[PDB]
């Protein structure tokens, strides 16, 4: 089988957000999830970079 | 050890062993069958994967059909590479490894594979209860294997030992010239081969007549009818199915197909009658048997019996030819009846 | 909320001519305003099935009636992911928007609550 | 060996090979299913049926000449065998049905119970033969509303509202004497032949031409066949491939050899020298494949059909395939390709030189049709020995690498991915 899926680290990716089966019709309205996990990124990148100068 | 040929400016040869090792000289249920699954697997020299990787790179392919009474080893090439298929099929004959391991990896699965589809065809599960009760023993043998009794790895190779003599086996290479074949086959393995007895009996096979078999089946419904022929009485049966697989015949589209198998000590005639529904079975195989029994010929199918059984460039040794030209005339005496399919609502052979 | 909950209530409506004149009308306007027919659905195709009674009910029906929900629900999703409707006359009619899955429904139901019942007898001597 | 062919008011074309035991006599029209429309769609077919009914094949069979007929999708053919002697009773059968019974097989007796044949033949077909059925919805999709999509047995709604005026209506627009050739194989001299065609005078309908249309044009897209009752998946996916008379249809054919064709339960057919086979055997991707590089008048199809009951792997299936494919246009080795001469001169050899004369016939009439002649089959060898490796990247660089496709599928194909997905599998990323 393709590598993607063999793999025990890649097929977590592979299951998660490469062949996931998503319903055909999902709108916009299903994209804040993503804006989540990315707001969530931005949080602790710029908190940890500001924390160097934090007293 | 006859070595036919027939050359021609044609590009593809086609060397062939013919071999009398077919079902009706197996010495176990389907040993001919697992032995011919047997043939191009590894020798003592040449692997099965070697010889494929081989043969693909000059041109040419292996291929081992099995029959009631054959077992042939045929091989189509490239015109002038023919010395090296000579020695494929030689090797084959002569040393082929027989590793348990093949048996049960390569051979059972091609044979339960080879069975499987056999055993979805309702024709061909007739065919073989016609064979089964007209010879009760020598071609009413099981044609394929299907573990009903043992087979071991020895039974195949003892099968080979017997089977695979140079008293026992007809080289025949079309499109080759003869000069060269003769040759290469003297030159390898053929000549080294431990040559037994010829088990090709001349003496008519001891057929029975009456007979009939009702099998339960799932699919298609079919009445089938089967005829032992004489070794001189067959001119006229090769008519009568081409006849009853014509536009001349109006019974023709009240059937599914009719033939007439050729041996070397006589053969037989079949006739089936399939379709969905029980019903229409029974009346098409009804009417066909009382449509025999007031049988009728004239021979106006004598030119188109003649032609059809012209179209088989490959059999250019069969028996008689010009005993066709000669009876014309067709009756039915006593046959051969099996039912297959919907049994509860199928013709008996009282009824016929 | 059951099938035989809401069947109780709506057929006690349904026979009373003082209930049955007054709300069958508001219900129809309802059923308009809700747009599901104009995507090709009947109500009974809007059902949530992800629940045991729901999969008896689908297992249940017959071959004809499920290929036409799997049509239905599938053109009802490219539809929709269109932002279209469809044309007017593809559209599901009142005489069509038929209770097709109702009674495999109201049946488990009853089988389910059977068996609660039986799995739960007291017993006096 | 030899490809004669002459003209002097019909086109005559034979090819002699004295060791044959029959001889076949038959007309290819340059007209077939490719020049039909959406609503007489199953015309040649329907006269295929008439020409082969009781009525017209016992009259052949007293005589002892056995009928046979072919329609294809850029001809059309109508052939009579006979023993090498009767080769003259053979135009006799041909002429007195081209002419004298062109209003005898068109009976309101005749026509009724053939139609109800087709029918019967045409809904079998549907309902039974999945590769085939998926290998026509293939051109279907592929050619939509072109010639080339039409399906060659015609349709049944198209079938079923056909009357004797379509018949005599196609007839008389194809069946005519620019857009013929007479075709004869098995041991007759071409002199023998045109000489007993030459005899008889009369033209018939001549001066007349076919009607025109518009040129096949492949649109990349696919059809969905699902069907979850059917205990396997039977997909068929192909790029634009040569048309016949193209400088790369050998290119074509040898490509399609070094994947070739495939059957997993034959113990030689996994042991070919075909490196997709390292990656479906695993974990048994499919019970068979089978490559092809068809080729047509305007246009071609080059890809392949599968068959599988690995249901919920249908995606590497096409995944390790169409990664094989890529390979053509960036890495494809010498040991491949010579691997594909040996291969595709031994299948070549294997279709023109068959013992049997109606193949021959139906190779001969198609051939010439088109590009007036036939290339020796000795003429091939030299073209297919001359191909190299640039070749072969030059080819697939042009008609794989990032192409379209065209998909056709039937049974539990749920597992095969989107139409995009399949896409951009037709290459690799690179720096
Ligand atoms: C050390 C890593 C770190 C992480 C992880 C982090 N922060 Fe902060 N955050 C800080 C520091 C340092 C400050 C003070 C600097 C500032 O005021 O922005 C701060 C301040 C804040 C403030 C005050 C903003 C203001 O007005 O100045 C908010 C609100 C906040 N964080 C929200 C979040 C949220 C929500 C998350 C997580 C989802 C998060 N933070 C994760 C370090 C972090
Ligand atoms: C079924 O439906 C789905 C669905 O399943 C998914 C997965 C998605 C896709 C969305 C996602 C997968 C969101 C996932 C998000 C997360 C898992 C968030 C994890 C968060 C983290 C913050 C990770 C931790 C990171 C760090 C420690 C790195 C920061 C530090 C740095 C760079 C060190 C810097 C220092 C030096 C010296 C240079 C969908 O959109 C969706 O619907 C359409």
């Amino acid at each position: 089988m393709a590598f993607r899926k063999s793999n025990v680290y890649l097929s977590l990716v592979n299951s998660y957000i490469i062949d996931s089966p998503q319903p055909s019709s999902i709108n916009y309205w299903w994209n804040m999830g993503s804006l989540l996990g990315l707001c969530l990124v931005i949080q602790i990148v710029t908190g940890i970079f500001m924390a160097m100068h934090y007293s | 050890l006859t070595v036919s040929a027939r050359d021609a400016p044609t590009k593809i040869s086609t060397l062939a062993v013919k071999v009398h090792g077919g079902s009706r000289y197996a010495t176990k249920d389907g040993v001919a069958h697992l032995l011919n699954r047997f043939n191009f697997q590894n020798t003592n020299t040449r692997s099965a994967l070697k010889l494929v990787r081989e043969s693909e790179l000059l041109g040419g392919t292996f291929k081992s059909t099995l029959d009631r009474e054959y077992i042939t080893l045929k091989a189509t090439f490239l015109k002038d590479d023919l010395p090296y298929y000579v020695n494929a099929l030689a090797d084959v004959l002569y040393k082929t490894a027989f590793k348990p391991h093949e048996l049960t990896e390569s051979v059972l699965p091609a044979a339960r594979y080879d069975y499987a589809v056999a055993e979805q065809c309702p024709v061909k599960s007739a065919e073989d209860q016609l064979y089964a009760i007209t010879f009760r023993k020598g071609l009413g043998n099981p044609l394929l294997y299907d573990g009903v009794e043992r087979v071991s790895l020895q039974d195949i190779k003892d099968f080979a030992d017997k089977v695979y003599t140079k008293e026992n086996l007809e080289v025949s290479g079309e499109n080759v010239v003869e000069a060269d074949l003769k040759r290469f086959v003297d030159e390898s393995l053929l000549s080294t081969l431990p040559a037994g007895k010829s088990l090709v009996s001349k003496s008519e096979p001891k057929f029975f007549l009456g007979e009939e078999n009702r099998v339960r089946f799932i699919g298609d419904s079919v009445a089938a009818i089967g005829i032992p022929v004489n070794k001189a009485s067959l001119a006229q049966y090769e008519v009568l199915a081409n006849y009853l697989t014509s536009a001349l015949s109006e019974l023709s589209g009240l059937i599914s197909s009719a033939k007439l198998d050729k041996f070397t000590d006589g053969g037989l005639f079949t006739l089936f009658v399939r379709d969905q529904d029980s019903a229409v079975v029974s009346s098409n195989i009804k009417k066909i048997v009382a449509d025999l029994k007031k049988g009728k010929d004239l021979s106006p199918a004598i030119n188109y019996t003649k032609l059809k059984n012209a179209v088989q460039n490959e059999s250019v040794s069969s028996p008689i030819e010009l005993n066709f030209d000669a009876v014309k005339d067709f009756k039915l005496g006593k046959f051969n009846y099996v039912a297959v399919g919907d049994v509860s609502n199928l013709p008996y052979l009282d009824e016929l | 909320q059951s099938f035989t909950s809401i069947a109780r209530i709506g057929d006690y409506i349904l026979k009373s001519p003082v209930l049955s004149k007054l709300c069958v009308p508001v219900a129809n306007q309802f059923i308009n305003l809700a747009g599901y027919k104009k995507l090709g659905l009947k109500f009974d195709d809007l059902i949530a099935e992800e629940n045991p009674i729901m999969q008896t009910a689908l297992r249940r029906l017959p071959e004809d009636e499920s290929y036409a929900r799997a049509y239905r629900i599938i053109r009802a999703h490219q539809t929709e992911l269109t932002h279209h409707l469809l044309p007017r006359n593809e559209w599901i009619k009142a005489q069509e928007d038929v209770p097709y899955l109702l009674p495999y429904i109201l049946e488990a139901e009853a089988a389910a609550k059977e068996k609660d019942e039986l799995d739960n007898i007291e017993v006096s001597k | 060996a030899e490809v004669t062919q002459l003209s002097n008011g019909i086109v005559v074309a034979t090819e002699h090979n004295p060791s044959a035991h029959t001889a076949s006599v038959g007309v290819v029209f340059g007209s077939g299913a490719a020049n039909e429309n959406p609503y007489n769609n199953g015309v040649s077919n329907l006269w295929k049926n008439i020409f082969l009914s009781k009525e017209n094949s016992a009259v052949a069979a007293k005589e002892g000449l056995a009928l046979s007929s072919n329609i294809s999708r850029d001809f059309q053919s109508y052939i009579v065998s006979s023993l090498p002697g009767s080769t003259d009773k053979s135009l006799d059968f041909l002429n007195q049905s081209f002419i004298q019974q062109k209003a005898n097989l068109l009976s309101s007796s005749n026509f009724e119970a053939t139609k109800k044949s087709v029918l019967k033949q045409v809904q079998d077909f549907e309902d039974n033969d999945h590769p085939n059925r998926v290998l026509e919805h293939l051109h279907s999709t592929a050619f939509q509303n072109t010639p080339l999509s039409l399906p060659t047995r015609g349709t049944l709604e198209s079938l079923e509202n056909l009357v004797v005026a379509d018949l005599e209506s196609f007839a008389n627009n194809h069946f005519l004497n620019s857009n013929a050739v007479v075709v004869g194989t098995g041991n007759i001299k071409h002199e023998d032949l045109v000489n007993s065609i030459e005899s008889k005078n009369l033209s018939l309908q001549t001066g007349t031409k076919p009607v025109l249309k518009k040129k096949a044009a492949f649109l990349g897209s696919e059809v969905r066949l699902r069907d979850d009752t059917l205990p396997k998946a039977w997909i068929s996916l192909a790029v634009e491939g040569e048309p016949v008379n193209s400088p790369n249809y050998f290119v074509a054919k040898l490509a399609a050899q070094i994947f070739g064709s495939y059957n997993a339960f034959e113990p030689a057919s996994r042991l070919q020298g075909i490196k997709l086979l390292d990656n479906i055997q695993e974990y048994q991707l499919c019970d068979n494949f089978n490559h092809f590089s068809l080729s047509y008048k305007d246009s071609g199809l080059w890809g392949f059909s599968t068959a599988t009951r690995n249901v919920t792997m249908i995606d590497d299936l096409i995944h390790f395939t169409l990664k094989q494919w890529n390979r053509l246009t960036i890495s494809v080795t010498d040991t491949e390709v010579e691997r594909a001469k040996s291969l595709l001169k031994l299948q070549l050899g294997q279709l023109y030189e068959s013992g049997n004369p109606v193949n021959d016939a139906n190779l001969l009439g198609a051939e010439v049709l088109i590009k007036g002649s036939k290339l020796s089959l000795g003429e091939a060898f030299k073209k297919i020995d001359a191909i190299t490796v640039k070749d072969v990247k030059a080819w697939a660089g042009k008609r794989l690498w990032d192409q379209d496709i065209a998909i056709a599928g039937t049974g539990q194909i749920e597992g095969l991915l989107d139409y995009m997905r399949i896409r951009s599998d037709m290459s690799m990323m690179r720096w």
